[PDB]
RNA sequence: CGCUACUACCGAUUGGAUGGUUUAGUGAGGCCCUCGGAUCGGCCCCGCCGGGGUGCCCUGGCGGAGCGCUGA
RNA sequence: UGGUGACUCUAGAUAACCUCGGGCCGAUCGCACGCCCGGCGGCGACGACCCAUUCGAACGUCUGCCCUAUCAACUUUCGAUGGUAGUCGCCGUGCCUACCAUGGUGACCACGGGUGACGGGGAAUCAGGGUUCGAUUCCGGAGAGGGAGCCUGAGAAACGGCUACCACAUCCAAGGAAGGCAGCAGGCGCGCAAAU
RNA sequence: AAACUGCGAAUGGCUCAUUAAAUCAGUUAUGGUUCCUUUGGUCGCUCGACUUGGAUAACUGUGGUAAUUCU
């Protein structure tokens, strides 16, 4: 390969993009943004899988051009636009919002908010720089540079930013005791709290993260995303709250829901 | 040997066909962008340069 | 078509190793600048990522250091008089990073006499004929000639460096790779550096 | 003992020509020692700290950082000059015939002139830094006698 | 030992041929440097006017450039 | 000021530099209309020094490749091993120069040769262990007859880009001009063997 | 339509000739560097014209070579 590639075959894209086999060679390879490749989620690949409100190529171009869809607060016409982890997405017209939360396995969920929370976005910090003429500046993990932050705004904290202003209204601090999810790995969109964070001198700092119910796992440091200061959650948590059902009890919910069902 | 001839005042453009060998001896052995005497034409090309 | 590689060559066990692609355009090599002295004459190639590199071949003039006091002044190249690398690099007036040169002591020395008020070069039997500095010494105040007093109380160098000064021509060093930026910066030699590269030339020299 | 070759040996980090009130004795012609903490629980020996040698590969008094890998080997020959070559031997396993095979991979690390109580059989631990030579790539944080050698 | 067939082997012909390494010598083309300057522009004098300003400058050209400067 | 396990890190101060083949600091375009005494406003499109991010690429660290002793020593001022100082390169580095010491690998198989060898995810058979294959749809690498050199461009030593060599070959008023299907169809040769 | 300007042709497709610690696989690092486009920031921080200049396309007209996506 003599330059970048801008191809993306069907099978060699990532399983959480949750596609099919036997409909096209190619998948939509998203455009360069704020998140990577493997851990974003085009426009049409929602607007198409989803939310079911098209069914070609061309009728996802004519809605996205249509200026009808707004992404943060901003227009974007782009239809492999990638959109990640808690992107705020608006449709203004028939009024519905969705916020994109990992659910209980290793995918995205539609997510139906209201809009007083459609206002805001709960985002991590990535590293903190100095400026020219002194000024601090903080990088977000969707490439949001803010100039001059909060002084008690260290590494791993997480801020809320209103969508309208681009300025920061609340953090929360990284501290054991502290609502968590984890963002990549075996572990994916569990709800869970911190209890040690284990420091390893040149390598990766793991920690441990306990559920609500008993269960406990390990993670790293990147993996780690804090949503909530103690117990209650400072957004709107999907269906089953993140608790990983096991198989065993998950097939019987869904026996019980099929005994119910009839 | 052929003669094209551009007058640039307005633009009109002819050709001419010399075929005597005598006519084009004075032409003979120069560079481009230099002002040869065209006297040697005919009789109603006298007191040209080109 | 001079190459960078690093499978021309023969391994770490002695023995050789096949190629298997030719040569890339990341794996580029230049030939050498050999920077003259003379008026001065720059050109810029362009390098990956469209940058922009001033391969000085010649040149006049230098920014240089002298760290005993913090002056910095734009500085005549006057002659080269060593180079650590090659012997035969002295015979062609060729300027590389950490090569040993003579500078013009002109500007030091007027910034001396002008910041100390003590009289730098002007060997006995000639004295300051122009009538400059001599105007500058007077219509003072006293707070003014008590500031001076106070700053030439302490106001002595080495004495090698007032030689060259006397001499006119003070040996410097460069600091500064001519073929990737285009100028010729650097800084005087002072103390050891002196004493060492003096043993150096006096030592080629003989 | 120093300034062995055709340029001057220094450490460009300190400025080494100080313009003191005196230039005379009682505070001079001591100069200052350039060194850093290598991190990773390793603590700097006093040799980099009161030593006299110029380098400029050297983990403490240098320009190296040290990132990746901590291995360790036993040293086998002192030749080459400022660095040596250590011996790894390693067990290797056959899914086939389960047992075990040893392998030796030797390979050169850098020595500082801070490290000179080496004899061939010292255990010493290497850090990956960026390449020094053709064939060098790593620094030895520490030194370890064998056994015997009570003298 | 006598007869038929076959397989490789030794071997004169220092047979024929296809690839590679290489002594010495030649070496097209491109690239870098030093030169080279065909050709093309701009300002000051001669010639005509219409001048406000109170015989002099702003306004338009060719013939010699005065091969003067300078740029590609 | 701030940070890392760790800076010759970022920021701050002083003195200068700032390349004529020259860093930026807007002589660009459209829609809807206008308030307040000619000045003054809303939403965009394009372009731009720097900084981070995204897509990456590139150089390095540890471990793991088929057969062969009728290959037992190999490399070494035609760089082999390391040190000093430089050139060049986007950066470290014998990558290359000038000077030093004789180093480096090897019976735990170096080196040399062969391969009907692209590597891996994988396929067949299979009680348990194994044996054989992997040109082939996804990943990485190499080439466009085969070596060599280069313009443009962010990214190419590009070949449906260019320049010379040889092998082969087209048209011609004989002076010259024009090319590389290991792309899709198709044809010849080669063949036990493979389509519009 | 034409043509100037800008962007893409370095992606995709086909093949396995070379290549036996070379490629590649898992694991690390760039604290040893460039990065088109997108995203966010900076874009009156510098103390010193109510819009300037001449060249080329496309076009018109006139030609050569047996011949070219030639001029």
């Amino acid at each position: 390969a003599r330059g970048p590639k801008k191809h993306l075959k069907r099978v060699a894209a990532p399983k959480h993009w949750m596609l099919d086999k036997l409909t096209g060679v190619f998948a939509p390879r998203p455009s360069t943004g704020p998140h990577k490749l493997r851990e974003c989620l085009p426009l049409i690949i929602f607007l198409r899988n989803k939310l079911k409100y098209a069914l070609t190529g061309d009728e996802v171009k004519k809605i996205c051009m249509q200026r009808f869809i707004k992404i943060d607060g901003k227009v974007r016409a782009d239809i492999t636009y990638p959109a990640g982890f808690m992107d705020v997405i608006s449709i203004d017209k028939t009024g519905e919002n969705f916020r994109l939360i990992y659910d209980t396995k290793g995918r995205f969920a539609v997510h139906r908010i209201t809009p007083e929370e459609a206002k805001y976005k709960l985002c991590k910090v990535r590293k903190i720089f100095v400026g020219t003429k002194g000024i601090p500046h903080l990088v977000t993990h969707d490439a949001r540079t803010i100039r001059y932050p909060d002084p008690l705004i260290k590494m791993n904290d997480t801020i809320q930013i209103d969508l309208e202003t681009g300025k920061i209204t609340d953090f929360i601090k990284f501290d054991t005791g502290n609502l968590c999810m984890v963002t990549g790995g075996a572990n994916l969109g569990r709800i869970g709290v911190i209890t040690n964070r284990e420091r390893h001198p040149g390598s990766f700092d793991v920690v441990h993260v306990k559920d609500a119910n008993g269960n406990s796992f390990a993670t790293r440091l990147s993996n780690i995303f804090v949503i909530g200061k103690g117990n209650k959650p400072w957004i709107s948590l999907p269906r089953g709250k993140g608790i990983r059902l096991t198989i065993a009890e998950e097939r019987d919910k869904r026996l019980a829901a099929k005994q119910s069902s009839g | 040997m052929k003669l094209n001839i551009s007058f640039p005042a307005t633009g009109c453009q002819k050709l001419i066909e010399v075929d005597d060998e005598r006519k084009l001896r004075t032409f003979y052995e120069k560079r481009m962008a230099t002002e040869v005497a065209a006297d040697a034409l005919g009789e109603e090309w006298k007191g040209y340069v080109v | 078509g001079i190459s960078r590689d690093n499978w021309h060559k023969r391994r770490k066990t002695g023995g050789k190793r096949k190629p298997y692609h030719k040569k890339r355009k990341y794996e580029l090599g230049r030939p050498a600048a050999n920077t003259k002295i003379g008026p001065r004459r720059i050109h810029t190639v362009r390098v990956r990522g469209g940058n922009k590199k001033y391969r000085a071949l010649r040149l006049d003039v230098g920014n240089f250091s002298w760290g005993s006091e913090c002056c910095t002044r734009k500085t005549r190249i006057i002659d080269v008089v060593y180079n650590a690398s090659n012997n035969e690099l002295v015979r062609t007036k060729t300027l590389v990073k950490n090569c040993i040169v003579l500078i013009d002591s002109t500007p030091y020395r007027q910034w001396y006499e002008s910041h100390y008020a003590l009289p730098l070069g002007r060997k006995k039997g000639a004295k300051l004929t122009p009538e400059e500095e001599e105007i500058l010494n007077k219509k003072r105040s006293k707070k003014i000639q008590k500031k001076y007093d106070e700053r030439k109380k302490n106001a002595k160098i080495s004495s090698l460096l007032e030689e060259q000064f006397q001499q006119g021509k003070l040996l410097a060093c460069i600091a500064s790779r001519p073929g990737q930026c285009g100028r010729a910066d650097g800084y005087v030699l002072e103390g050891k550096e002196l004493e060492f590269y003096l043993r150096k030339i006096k030592a080629r020299k003989g | 003992d120093i300034q062995t070759e055709r340029a001057y040996q220094k450490q460009p980090t300190i400025f080494q020509n100080k313009k003191r009130v005196l230039l005379g004795e009682t505070g001079k012609e001591k100069l200052p020692r350039y060194y850093k903490n290598i991190g990773l629980g390793f603590k700097t020996p006093k040799e980099a700290i009161e030593g006299t040698y110029i380098d400029k590969k050297c983990p403490f008094t240098g320009n190296v950082s040290i990132r990746g890998r901590i291995l360790s080997g036993v040293v086998t020959k002192m030749k080459m000059q400022r660095t040596i070559v250590i011996r790894r031997d390693y067990l290797h396993y056959i899914r086939k015939y389960n047992r075990f095979e040893k392998r030796h991979k030797n390979m050169s690390v850098h020595l500082s002139p801070c490290f000179r109580d080496v004899q061939i059989g010292d255990i010493v631990t290497v850090g990956e830094c960026r390449p020094l030579s053709k064939t060098v790539r790593f620094n030895v944080l520490k030194v370890t006698k064998a056994a015997g050698t009570k003298k």
